[PDB]
RNA sequence: GCGCCGGAGCCUCGGUUGGCCUCGGAUAGCCGGUCCCCCGCCGGGGUCCGGUGCGGAGAGCCCUUCGUCCCGGGAAACGGGGCGGCCGGAAAGGGGGCCGCCCUCUCGCCCGUCACGCACCGCACGUUCGUGGGGAACCUGGCGCUAAACCAUUCGUAGACGAC
RNA sequence: GCCACUUUUGGUAAGCAGAACUGGCGCUGCGGGAUGAACCGAACGCCGGGUUAAGGCGCCCGAUGCCGACGCUCAUCAGACC
RNA sequence: GCGGUGCGCCGCGACCGGCUCCGGGACGGCUGGGAAGGCCCCGGCGGGGAAGGUGGCCCGGGGGCCCCGGGUGUUACAGCC
């Protein structure tokens, strides 16, 4: 009762647009290795943009003004806040639900990460507009910690190999398995494939 | 308006052999193996004949600024067979009028020192991007010869000595020192 | 209006929040980049401040006007007994820093460093790590102690030090001991935690430290001047005598 | 490289729209994004039809770009199309979502009750596979 | 008038009134291209003021009917030859589409005039549509359809029913 | 000996931007989509299924905490597939984005 | 008087009504095998063979709850349940796999046979996660523990007072 | 007294001053124009059901989560509704 | 038993009427007494036309008789008007 989502090779607020309302409705949402959302226009336009959003600080005090979070998990944080009613009580339950990691912690790295195709860079662009990386505006930009993340995906990255090469064997174990026992499962296997389970 | 298609294909000798993997294209032959990565610009890339003698680049839907990239590709392919069958050679002069410029090349072939370019001491160490050699040549005065596979990094590399040797504050067009590049071409003919 | 006179600002704004230090000895905020390639050895260390003495020198750069002449240099001399390294603290790097992974002390720790556990010590009945070193003279204890050095060897990726004053030898009043993690900058993890345990529970001087005219660093807490005014703090012009409120 | 080209003469299955789940025929090509079509062999009447709601199959049958109803009809059953499709393992899935689609409440109970013991049978013939590799290691 | 749906094609006759010095007056004939026949005989008014000396009250409807397409199953090019009002100054057009029905080539006109041009269907102004054969065409976006082996792909088939799989697991297929 | 309710989720009252009308509920039922799908659940008593701390009746059983307030699904809203329902008593603002059951019994079928 | 494991019930806060245990990723390209072939610490790739509106499908997969009783068929047998060791985990560490024992069953599953179980007399919050989270007192045992902080005094590296 | 369509006088001009016609505000809520005396819609007893106007329908925020239709458009200062 | 009135509280159903938002059938009129299209050229007889030119013919190359281009031209072993 949790979606675990992806976070790669989606649109910034057109993730957080769907992100949003999945919250109000009451889920609690985890958008996962955040670092590798995208946003469109090319990349001097996207950091002039945040730089512009740094220069934008309350004058007598910027302590008290806005707080320019760095790290991609804070700014698509910030984003979704930016989407939601959050001076309110409904909108901070909303902001209590999302919670937005950079990279895939290990309460998630078993677990299966979903995708949003609505929201998604080769879906919501022509292929020939340039585009944007967050993780790497935001290193632009001072965030501090992109090189211990990827060190870090390149290990669960060849842990997910082992994990994906057990599944295999098992998956081409259970097809030489299906082989040899077809002729004592073959009443049961043509009742699912009448109701069209397996053709 | 919208082309239906645009094609051009690419003749390929007798001494190489094209292999694309995907979109990324590696041309093997004599001298060495060069690839170079297309996936940016979103076109077909067709491998036609057996012996594999043409390459088809064609763009389906291409507006203009789009196939004006169908035959980009065509020439960084005749290029790149070239600096493979051929390979590139790029000899730049050393002109002067007074402080004679004075280059010693260093880790054989691939830093190059230069010296005493308008008198100055603040000596000058340029690096060669990888697989290019620069070399003094023989039998001419005031020569660097640029060996190498393929142009973006030979070319790249006589442009970073040229503008390392430049002039600063004063006339550009009285003091016309520096080395500056005088014949691009082939390290052997055809 | 504009200024008429452009003055450049007093004071920086750099070392803002000029508040009380929320720490007496100073903390080093970063200690040198490591490098595998060095042997290893400690990056920090700490002495106590003594006073101030003239030296006479012989100068030599060549060039300059007091070349081969003699200046005269304000010293200070800093007191610095060897250290007694106690413990070793690992730490991991992580997308949210680098954080503390297992902490581990030795067996034998002095009561000079024992003493920075309590705020009062004639109180208490003495009674830290009793419990904690139990687990040097038994068997289980001994190999919890190599699963945790095992671990660290493998997760971790800076390794501090744990070293501590040796207040004895000192002619202050106080006796509670200056504790302080030393990053051990150097080879390869293996060869950081051997030699961290290795030298575990023993001393460390200053020439293992530092050497003789080495250019360092120092780190501490200012001496503290009370709550003062802008012309005494921020070093403001004072306002002419004939004004009305204080000048 | 592409394999399914858009021509005088190909079927294609239709997605959406008024006539979904039916091939066509593409019989000419009226602008960038709309093509005159007919299937003939298969109630849908000439008319034009957006390139969006038709997935372009591998069947290649040729008759000219203007010819009529009368002849793409003759060239369809000449090849006799409807049971390659039939045969297609594009159609036999789509058959198959259709069928798992109408399934009803007691054949879902017979579904359940089926392959329950249809998947009791490959676990343990899986890990008794499991074990025999295991003795084969050793 | 609004280029509402498709359009219509409408042959709409009128003329003068009965009058004493001539009793029967000439009847005049326009093709012209509305969304129904309301809109259609007002057009009619327009052009005949712009033309004659005939108003709404000097005069009247006589026939305003459709004219259906005459063979809507054969792909057809059409010239049409227009006069729009710019932001400064009118301008004369000529403009070709390829299309089953006449109609619908004028319905693509008033869009592709409003596309590109911005000129809208008040401003624009028809005066001529005809069938052209398939060497008389003047425009390569029209002329390069005329290939009796026309081919190829749909190359970059991007997702639609996008919302249907909201939050999947595959990632979305686009060569096909 | 399983679940014989469909799950919604209570969206919002019937409101415009600067008005609510807390009479309606909106209802935002899990799988449906589009008014060509909302049409099975349209009569369908709804329930929104609540505990308090004291003790109140339960029928057919004994008392315990747990509540409810009932009501009825009357018709779509907008394209979505989000329904409107009308509870006999209105709900409170803190029913918003929890579990309302929208029930099968009123069957049509 | 406190932590730990080894039963009855009582207040209070409430949400919830089966799980999905994971390749990387491409998008003018993918997925899965054999490896016949070549090297490296099983993998990397060429080659061939299948799929590609994805079926090794999130349009999906697993689990499938009325219960017991007789006996029969298919299924299992090398299986189910029930004590000690081996390791695998660090980014915010996994209620995981594996070697034996002494136990005990042909019961679990799929088709049939046989009857039985308040059939509470048409009627709503049922069915769970649930030994839920927190709070007091009744508990019967066991191995473990019997500390600091603050004031007051002093210091003066600190100081308006606290603070240090 | 003030504002607005159109006509109009002085003034370079003005959220300036001075007129004509009509409608408004003042005396007036309500939906929309984010915000707002006058603009767009619309004028009001208290309610339930239905439906609209002007304006909208990624999310804040009811409504496009249409497999909407045809094009133009790259901005290192994009554009976005009397 | 009949007639009136009400149930202590919480609920359900049924039909009848009013007002509505929908959905499924089915029948007919008008038009250019609809425009097209369907089946009986490879609808019938004969006459033409040209191309987004099919056969064939030639030229060119990719092959192992197919495909790909370019030219000629008028039904041929495709069709269109
Ligand atoms: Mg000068
Ligand atoms: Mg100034
Ligand atoms: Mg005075
Ligand atoms: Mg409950
Ligand atoms: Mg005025
Ligand atoms: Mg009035
Ligand atoms: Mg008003
Ligand atoms: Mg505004
Ligand atoms: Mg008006
Ligand atoms: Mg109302
Ligand atoms: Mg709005």
């Amino acid at each position: 009762q949790v979606l675990v989502l992806d976070g790669r090779g989606h649109l910034l607020g057109r993730l957080a647009a769907i992100v949003a309302k999945q919250v109000l409705l009451g889920r609690k949402v985890v958008v996962v290795r955040c670092e590798g959302i995208n946003i469109s226009g090319n990349f001097y336009r996207n950091k002039l943009k945040y730089l512009a959003f740094l220069r934008k600080r309350m004058n007598t005090n910027p302590s008290r003004g806005p707080y320019h979070f760095r790290a991609p998990s804070r700014i698509f944080w910030r984003t979704v806040r930016g989407m939601l009613p959050h001076k309110t009580k409904r909108g901070q339950a909303a902001l209590d639900r999302l919670k937005v990691f950079d990279g895939i912690p290990p309460p998630y790295d078993k677990k299966k990460r979903m995708v949003v195709p609505a929201a998604l860079k080769v879906v919501r662009l022509k292929p020939t507009r340039k585009f944007a990386y967050l993780g790497r505006l935001a290193h632009e930009v001072g965030w501090k910690y992109q090189a211990v993340t990827a060190t870090l995906e390149e290990k669960r990255k060849e842990k997910a190999k082992i994990h994906y090469r057990k599944k295999k064997q098992l998956m081409r174990l259970r097809k030489q398995a299906e082989k040899n026992v077809e002729k004592k499962i073959s009443k049961f296997t043509d009742v699912l494939k009448t109701h069209g389970l397996l053709v | 308006m919208k082309t239906i298609l645009s094609n051009q294909t690419v003749d390929i000798p007798e001494n190489v052999d094209i292999s694309l993997k995907g979109r990324t294209v590696i041309v093997k032959g004599p001298r060495g193996t060069l690839r170079r990565d297309f996936n940016h610009i979103n076109v077909e890339l067709s491998l036609l004949g057996k012996k594999k003698k043409r390459l088809r680049v064609d763009k389906w839907w291409g507006n203009r600024k789009e196939l004006a990239t169908v035959r980009t590709i065509c020439s960084h392919v005749q290029n790149m067979i070239k600096g493979v069958t051929l390979g590139f050679r790029y000899k730049m002069r050393s002109v002067y009028a007074h402080f004679p410029i004075n280059v010693v090349i260093q880790e054989n072939g691939s830093l190059v020192e230069i010296r005493n370019f308008l008198g100055e001491k603040y000596i000058r160490r340029v690096r060669m991007r990888p697989g290019v050699a620069c070399s003094v040549s023989q039998a001419q005065k005031d020569e660097l010869v640029l060996e190498g596979n393929d142009i973006e990094l030979v070319s790249n590399s006589a442009a970073l000595i040229q503008q390392a040797t430049t002039v600063k504050n004063k006339d550009i067009r009285k003091f016309l020192d520096g080395i500056y590049v005088s014949e691009k071409g082939t390290v052997q003919q055809a | 209006s504009h200024r008429k006179f452009s003055a450049p600002r007093h004071g920086s704004l750099g070392f803002l929040p000029r508040k009380r230090s929320s720490r007496h000895r100073g903390k080093v905020k970063s200690f040198p980049k490591d490098d595998p390639s060095k042997p290893v050895h400690l990056t920090a260390f700490l002495g106590y401040k003594a006073g101030m003495t003239h030296i006479v020198r012989e100068v030599d750069r060549p060039g300059s006007k007091v070349n081969k002449k003699e200046v005269v240099e304000a010293v200070t001399i800093v007191e610095t007994p060897p250290m007694v390294v106690v413990g070793i603290v690992g730490y991991v790097e992580t997308p949210r820093g680098l954080r503390t992974f297992k902490t581990v002390f030795a067996e034998h720790i002095s009561d000079e460093c024992k003493r920075r556990f309590y705020k009062n010590w004639h109180k208490s009945k003495k009674k830290a790590f009793t419990k904690y070193c139990k687990k040097w003279q038994d068997d289980a204890g001994k190999r919890q102690l190599d699963k945790d050095f095992s671990s660290m060897k493998k997760y971790c990726q800076v390794i501090r030090v744990l070293a501590h004053t040796q207040m004895r030898l000192l002619p202050l009043r106080q006796k509670k001991a200056h504790l302080m993690e030393i990053q051990v900058n150097g080879g390869t993890v293996a060869e950081k935690l051997d030699w961290a345990r290795e030298r575990l529970e023993q001393q460390v001087p200053v020439s293992q430290v530092f050497g003789q005219d080495e250019m360092i660093d120092v780190i501490g807490v200012t001496k503290g001047k009370g709550y003062k005014g802008v012309t005494s703090r921020w070093h403001t012009k004072k306002l002419p005598r004939k004004t009305h409120r204080g000048l | 490289v592409f394999r399914r080209f858009v021509e005088v003469g190909r079927v294609a299955y239709v997605s959406f729209g008024p006539h979904a789940g039916k091939l066509v025929a593409i019989v000419d090509v009226i602008d960038q994004n709309r093509a005159l079509v007919d299937g003939p062999c298969t109630r849908v009447r000439r008319q034009a039809m957006p390139f969006k709601c038709m997935q372009l199959t591998d069947f290649i049958l040729k008759f000219p770009h203007s010819a009529r109803q009368k002849y793409v009809r003759k060239a369809w059953e000449k090849a006799d199309i409807n049971t390659k499709w039939a045969a297609t393992r594009w159609a036999k899935k789509i058959e198959a979502r259709e069928r798992k689609a109408k399934m009803t409440d007691f054949d879902r109970y017979k579904v359940m009750k089926a392959k329950k013991m249809r998947n009791r049978i490959i676990k343990n013939e899986v890990k008794k596979l499991q074990r025999a590799a295991l003795l084969k290691a050793s | 008038m609004k280029a509402s749906g498709t359009l219509r094609e409408y042959k709409v006759v009128g003329r003068c009134l009965p009058t004493p010095k001539c009793r029967t007056p000439p009847l005049y004939r326009m093709r012209i291209f509305a969304p129904n026949h309301v809109v259609a005989k007002s057009r009619f008014w327009y052009f005949v003021s712009q033309l004659k000396k005939m108003k709404k009250s000097s005069g009247e409807i006589v026939y305003c009917g459709q004219v259906f397409e005459k063979s809507p199953l054969r792909v057809k090019n059409f010239g049409i030859w227009l006069r729009y009002d710019s932001r400064s100054g009118t301008h004369n057009m000529y403009r070709e589409y390829r299309d089953l029905t006449t109609a619908g080539a004028v319905t693509q006109c008033y869009r592709d005039m409003g596309a590109r041009h911005r000129a809208r269907a008040h401003s624009i102004q028809i005066m001529k549509v005809e069938e052209i054969a398939a060497s008389k065409c003047r425009r390569p976006a029209v002329k390069q359809f005329h290939d009796s082996k026309i081919k190829f792909p749909l190359p970059h088939r991007v997702l639609r029913r996008q919302h249907k799989p909201r939050f999947t697991t595959k990632r979305p297929n686009t060569f096909f | 000996s399983g679940r014989l309710w469909c799950k919604a989720i209570f969206a919002g009252y019937k409101r415009g931007l600067r008005n609510q009308r807390e009479h309606t509920a909106l209802l935002k039922i899990e799988g449906v989509y589009a008014r060509d799908e909302t049409e099975f659940y349209l009569g369908k008593r709804c329930a929104y299924v609540y505990k308090a701390k004291n003790n109140t009746v339960t029928p057919g059983g004994k008392p315990n905490k747990t509540r409810v307030i009932w009501g009825k699904v009357t018709r779509a809203h907008g394209n979505s597939g989000m329904v409107r329902a009308k509870f006999r008593s209105n709900l409170p603002a803190k029913a918003i984005g929890h579990r309302i059951r929208v029930m099968l019994y009123p069957s049509r079928i």
